[PDB]
């Protein structure tokens, strides 16, 4: 029902739970729907170590600014993203919702910033900013003033003013045990013979089978010289099993 | 990654992984020519020595 | 506030086994520093402790008593349970149970301050 | 409930941790991480004032009474900010991320029963406004020797340790360990001070020391055996012979000479030399046409 | 169970003050505790750690111990005061009672 | 100034003493110091007597675990 | 050549194919080497009939 | 290697590494090289005890 401000943008922490990407992706709510290091037909079948919602509102005309090695107000002084970036950015019109005849002050943004801010950074100080070379002593005046500016979001404002609700959804593939994945259907396991598997999302073709490597309980897989796997923890029994080409 | 955007990023391994394998094949042209002149020696010594 | 209730048998014979259960509130069984006793009184006579239980399932016994008594916990309900056997006739008290303030590091019984109202339990033919 | 009432040592080869969650074993692998350099000067404190965190810290403690029960990070450490509150208690650690108004010297209040390997709660003398986090989980914890290392990452705070009995009275032991990782939490607060929590008694304290180091943006050579255990590492840049090891990539160098680096004369300082021109560029003549 | 010995009653005048031993074989190494049982009542906790008390404890009641002697000690006892008096002690985890002490005013 | 680094070792089997030679540089620039045509030595001791070639340094310059 | 590059992928096998011959050109390289090896023992240890 | 192609550029240098040990392998072929002709040198010259 509600949304939070782009200066001070809301975090929210998906884990240990079965996604379901095409709800989203195959909806026609969403105006935006652009994925960085990932293809959204691709996004149902993986599992990542964590994935983030990252949620604000902005103006139709700072959409753009979401996005890897882009700059801008929003960019450079409320929500800024790595130039490496990995998920995808879902934005859509959220006039009927968001605005007001009087307007929607709830929702603000940063203007005035010492310096750009760092990929993830959130500034939520409400300090007065000075301008100049003379003291504010929290007292707005002439070089002194409120680092937040408050947006109009009238429903009758062109489509460039209007807001919109974002929400983008950071993707972290670490080696730890995945705690989200995709619509899934595991199947049994079958050792000493040649098969095609995907573990957790990684997949593979060799001949599995028990192996005698003492993994210890943060450990995942295992790796050889020449970045191939050749170990892993079965997802659900924890036994560690060798990979063998065929 | 999908299939355009996975074409970029394999060309870029494909280029490299055939460059390595290039380099180490005219390695082993050369060092091998450096066993052929010493079996070449070896043969030599056998036959005189 | 703290609170506990005993209930179960007022009457068994000899030779059968006897369990009664303490029902607490104000606080979980499965806290750390929470520990509950059973203490007997037959009447006219001085308290006996039986059992206690700590959150962490560890357990005392009475060494005298030891051999007929069981102590476990309902980690859902909040409810702790002795069980008794072959009472004789000589085992007629009344039962309490009661919170235990225990020591850290080296886990010790120390004191207890919240009393249930207790229950009384005739063993006779 | 608030109460208004160093040396320096050598860490040998202490301060090493798996990088990674990956398994390796019976090889050599070079990896570059933040890492304790090694033979460097750990400040000793035996003592809770607050000391910075820089980049990641180590800290290691020697006690037998369990005297340090955990710390605080954060900033400005009052109302004002979050901060990071690690406190371990008679049955768990709790970690927990608010604005919380710190006492001017935070401390449990804690009492010993005439057994001098007992004790018992009495306050809480630490501080928990508009909290955003909170995790519990089982504690922490001859001599003990515990051994942390504290990383900030992209709002994760990482923790590792070693947990081993040592033998010696007043310093760290001459000998490598490797420290496993313990929580990863997901936090997303800024870290610039921290600060050591005692249990005091009523107040004094036991005998009992800790050493704090900081750790460094270094390459090390890291030895696994068959076991997928680190046994040794090499610090490549403790000296030229260590630069060799990690170059030829093993523990072991044979009589000779080797090309290991190139040296570089670094510039001393920055100079700018632009035009003695002064007029500025008539831009507002074309564009407020 | 540990062997706790307390005196069989104690008889003092409205006003004056009441002694209540408890003797037993460690009370010097461990701590004891105490207890106030009214007829037809559950004990109430009265001191424990040898000296402190409970909130709600009148300042009447104190105590002590040394010497493997542990004592209550009601100063000003009223005709209110009158109960069971029993005392506790935990020998590395045995616990004991002991005889009670019928104390009238 | 640049140029490359050298480490002359006996072998770790032996000692773990080492000697660095700076390559076509200054003595002065570096900052048991002695110049040669192939650059500054420093760890190792100038003698004057002369034996059979044990580590190569280069310009008629050898060195040796002593 | 192929597996070394590519592995067990389709995907990069049917790109691979756009540089024509280099890894036919890369294993009889590699062929002729081995062959060599065989006649440098030959002319050394079989001289005597 | 790392200054014939980057000079003093940190930029420069960490895309370099992606490339793996071509750098080394360059290093390594010519300090054989160097070796040998010292080598050269001593077979010809050093002939008398
Ligand atoms: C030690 O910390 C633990 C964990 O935070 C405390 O345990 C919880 O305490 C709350 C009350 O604050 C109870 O409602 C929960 O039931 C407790 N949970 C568990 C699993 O015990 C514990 O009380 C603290 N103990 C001491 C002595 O400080
Ligand atoms: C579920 O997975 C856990 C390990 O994460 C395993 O211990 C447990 O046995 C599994 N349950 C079943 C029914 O396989
Ligand atoms: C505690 O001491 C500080 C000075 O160190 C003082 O400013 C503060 O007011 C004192 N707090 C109280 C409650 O006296
Ligand atoms: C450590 O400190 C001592 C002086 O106390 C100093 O001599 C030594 O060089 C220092 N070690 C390092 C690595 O800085
Ligand atoms: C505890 O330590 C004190 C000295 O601080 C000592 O007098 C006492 O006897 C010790 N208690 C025990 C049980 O050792
Ligand atoms: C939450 O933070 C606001 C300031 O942003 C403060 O006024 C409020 O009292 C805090 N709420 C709580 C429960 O501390
Ligand atoms: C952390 O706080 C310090 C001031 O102590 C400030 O200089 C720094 O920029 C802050 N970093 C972040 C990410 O807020
Ligand atoms: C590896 O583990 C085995 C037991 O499984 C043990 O006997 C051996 O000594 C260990 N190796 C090392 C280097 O610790
Ligand atoms: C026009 O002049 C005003 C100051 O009077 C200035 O703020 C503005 O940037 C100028 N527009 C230009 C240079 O395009
Ligand atoms: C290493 O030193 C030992 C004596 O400590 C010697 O026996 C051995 O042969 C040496 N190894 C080599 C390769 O010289
Ligand atoms: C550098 O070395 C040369 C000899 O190789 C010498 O002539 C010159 O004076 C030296 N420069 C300095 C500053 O010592
Ligand atoms: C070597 O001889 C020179 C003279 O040619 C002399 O100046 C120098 O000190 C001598 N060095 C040693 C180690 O004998």
């Amino acid at each position: 029902t509600r949304f939070a401000s782009v200066y001070a943008w809301n975090r929210k922490r998906i884990s240990n739970c079965v996604a379901d990407y095409s709800v989203l992706y195959n909806s026609a709510s969403f105006s935006t729907f652009k994925c960085y290091g990932v293809c959204p037909t691709k996004l149902n079948d993986l599992c990542f170590t964590n994935v983030y919602a990252d949620s604000f509102v902005i103006r139709g005309d700072e959409v753009r600014q979401i996005a890897p090695g882009q700059t801008g107000k929003i960019a450079d002084y409320n929500y800024k993203l790595p130039d490496d970036f990995t998920g995808c950015v879902i934005a859509w019109n959220s006039n009927n919702l968001d605005s007001k005849v009087g307007g929607n002050y709830n929702y603000r943004y940063r203007l005035f910033r010492k310096s750009n801010l760092k990929p993830f950074e959130r500034d939520i100080s409400t300090e007065i900013y000075q301008a100049g070379s003379t003291p504010c002593n929290g007292v707005q005046g002439f070089n002194c003033y409120f680092p937040l500016q408050s947006y109009g979001f009238q429903p009758t404002n062109g489509v460039g003013y209007q807001p919109y609700r974002v929400v983008v959804l950071s993707f972290e593939l670490l080696h730890a045990p995945a705690t989200v994945c995709g619509p899934k259907k595991s199947t049994n396991l079958v050792k000493n013979k040649c098969v095609n598997f995907n573990f957790n999302g990684l997949t593979g073709t060799g001949v599995l089978t028990e192996s005698n490597k003492k993994f210890l309980p943060f450990q995942q897989f295992g790796r050889d010289i020449a970045d191939t796997t050749d170990a892993v923890r079965d997802p659900q029994t924890l036994e560690i099993l060798d990979i063998t080409p065929c | 990654l999908c299939p355009p955007e996975a074409e970029v990023q394999i060309d870029r391994l494909i280029t490299g992984r055939l460059q390595s394998l290039q380099t180490y094949v005219t390695q082993q042209l050369i060092r091998a020519a450096e066993i052929r002149a010493s079996a070449n020696l070896a043969a030599t010594k056998m036959s005189e020595c | 506030q703290i609170t506990l209730k005993e209930s179960g048998p007022t009457l068994v014979k000899p030779t059968q086994t006897l369990t009664l259960t303490c029902k607490l509130s104000g606080f979980s069984v499965n806290t750390g520093g929470v520990g509950v006793g059973w203490i007997r009184q037959p009447p006219g006579k001085a308290l006996e402790w039986l059992a206690l239980i700590y959150w962490n399932d560890d357990k005392l016994y009475s060494p005298s008593l030891k051999s007929r008594l069981t102590v476990t916990k309902d980690t859902s309900k909040n409810q702790v349970v002795l069980t008794m056997t072959n009472m004789d006739p000589v085992d007629t008290a009344t039962y309490y149970c009661a919170h235990v303030l225990v020591w850290f590091g080296e886990v010790l019984p120390d004191a207890f301050d919240v009393w249930g109202q207790g229950t009384m339990v005739t063993v006779s033919s | 409930q608030c109460v208004n009432l160093p040396a320096y040592t050598n860490s040998f080869t202490r301060g090493v941790y798996y990088p990674d969650k990956v398994f390796r074993s019976s090889v050599l692998h070079s990896t570059q991480d933040l890492f304790l350099p090694f033979f460097s000067n750990v400040t000793w404190f035996h003592d809770n004032p607050v000391l910075p965190f820089n980049d990641g810290v180590y800290f290691a403690s020697i006690e037998k009474s369990n005297i340090i029960r955990g710390w605080i990070f954060g900033t400005t450490l009052d109302s004002k900010t979050q901060s990071l509150l690690i406190v371990n208690n008679a049955t768990n650690v709790v970690i927990k991320v608010c604005e919380f108004q710190f006492c001017n010297d935070p401390f449990l209040d804690v009492y010993y029963h005439k057994n001098n390997k007992s004790w018992m709660k009495s306050e809480f003398r630490v501080y928990a406004n508009n909290c955003t986090f909170e995790y519990v989980s089982q504690p922490f914890l001859f001599k003990n020797l515990r051994e942390f290392v504290f990383k900030n990452i992209d709002g994760y705070f990482k923790i590792y340790s070693k947990h081993t009995p040592i033998n010696l009275v007043r310093d760290l032991p001459q000998g490598f360990s490797a420290l496993e990782p313990l929580v990863d939490l997901p936090i997303g607060i800024n870290i610039t001070r921290f600060q050591t929590l005692l249990a005091l008694h009523r107040w004094t304290a036991g005998a009992a020391a800790y050493y704090v180091g900081y750790l460094q943006p270094r390459t090390f050579l890291l030895k696994y055996n068959e076991n997928g255990t680190i046994t040794d590492a090499v610090d490549c840049a403790l000296d030229p012979l260590s630069e060799t090891k990690c170059t030829l990539k093993s523990f072991t160098v044979e009589k000779g000479i080797y090309q290991t680096s190139n040296f570089r004369v670094q510039p001393t300082e920055s100079i700018v030399r632009f035009p003695n021109i002064t007029n500025l560029c008539p831009f507002g003549e074309v564009f407020n046409a | 169970s540990y062997e706790l010995t307390q005196p069989p009653s104690v008889s003092v005048s409205p006003g004056q003050t009441a002694s209540i031993t408890c003797s037993g074989d460690k009370l010097g190494e461990t701590y004891a505790s105490w207890y106030q049982q009214k007829p037809g009542q559950s004990p109430i906790l009265v001191i424990y750690q040898d000296n402190k008390r409970p909130s709600g404890i009148p300042e009447r009641f104190s105590g002590s111990n040394s010497e493997n002697t542990a004592t209550l000690t009601i100063s000003g006892t009223q005709t209110m005061d009158e109960a069971d008096y029993y005392c506790q002690a935990w020998d590395k985890t045995i616990a004991g009672f002991g005889g009670g002490t019928k104390l009238t005013v | 100034s640049f140029g490359g680094v050298s480490v002359i070792t006996p072998g770790t089997n032996t000692s773990n003493q080492v000697a660095v030679l700076y390559q076509g540089v200054n003595c002065t620039e570096v900052p048991n110091v002695f110049q040669t045509r192939a650059g500054c030595l420093i760890g190792a001791e100038h003698v004057n007597n002369s034996y059979e070639c044990d580590i190569p340094i280069g310009a008629g310059i050898c060195a040796s675990y002593q | 050549c192929t597996m070394y590059i590519c592995g067990d992928s389709t995907e990069c096998s049917n790109l691979l194919l756009q540089y024509g011959s280099f890894c036919t050109q890369l294993n009889r390289a590699l062929t002729g080497i081995a062959v060599e090896q065989d006649k440098n023992t030959q002319e050394v240890f079989a001289q005597v009939k």
